[PDB]
């Protein structure tokens, strides 16, 4: 009996398959998280300054209240 | 106690005199006007005859 090398193929690995595809971004939908990050960012921001705005008056009254200094 | 008083927001400049002590209002540092002031009249002018220069 003769005993060489055989062959197998089975699934043939795929002949040029492609792998890249579009995902998780779409287009219009990366820029209205996108812009509306900002517009949440803006908000949340100038509330804060809204808030140091109380601090800020109260801080420079203490320069007034003081005259023995 | 009745002592608790809130400042809230500002004092807004307040305006307040009882006591004044001799008013004063004049008092700087200058001594005098020095010289006054200067001499001007006002008449208007005519029309003044003959210029100044040589060729009239």
């Amino acid at each position: 009996x003769x005993x060489x090398x055989x062959x197998x193929x089975x699934x043939x690995x795929x002949x040029x398959x492609x792998x890249x595809x579009x995902x998780x971004x779409x287009g219009y939908s990366m820029f209205a998280v996108g812009i509306g990050a900002l517009l949440f960012g803006y908000w949340s921001m100038m509330k804060w300054n809204r808030e140091r705005r109380r601090l800020q008056i109260e801080d420079f009254e203490a320069r007034i209240a003081l005259m023995p200094l | 106690k009745x002592x608790x008083x809130x400042x809230x927001x500002x004092x807004x400049x307040x305006x307040x005199x009882x006591x004044x002590x001799x008013x004063x209002x004049x008092x700087x540092x200058x001594x005098x006007x020095x010289x006054x002031x200067x001499x001007x009249x006002x008449x208007x002018x005519x029309x003044x005859x003959x210029x100044x220069x040589x060729x009239x």
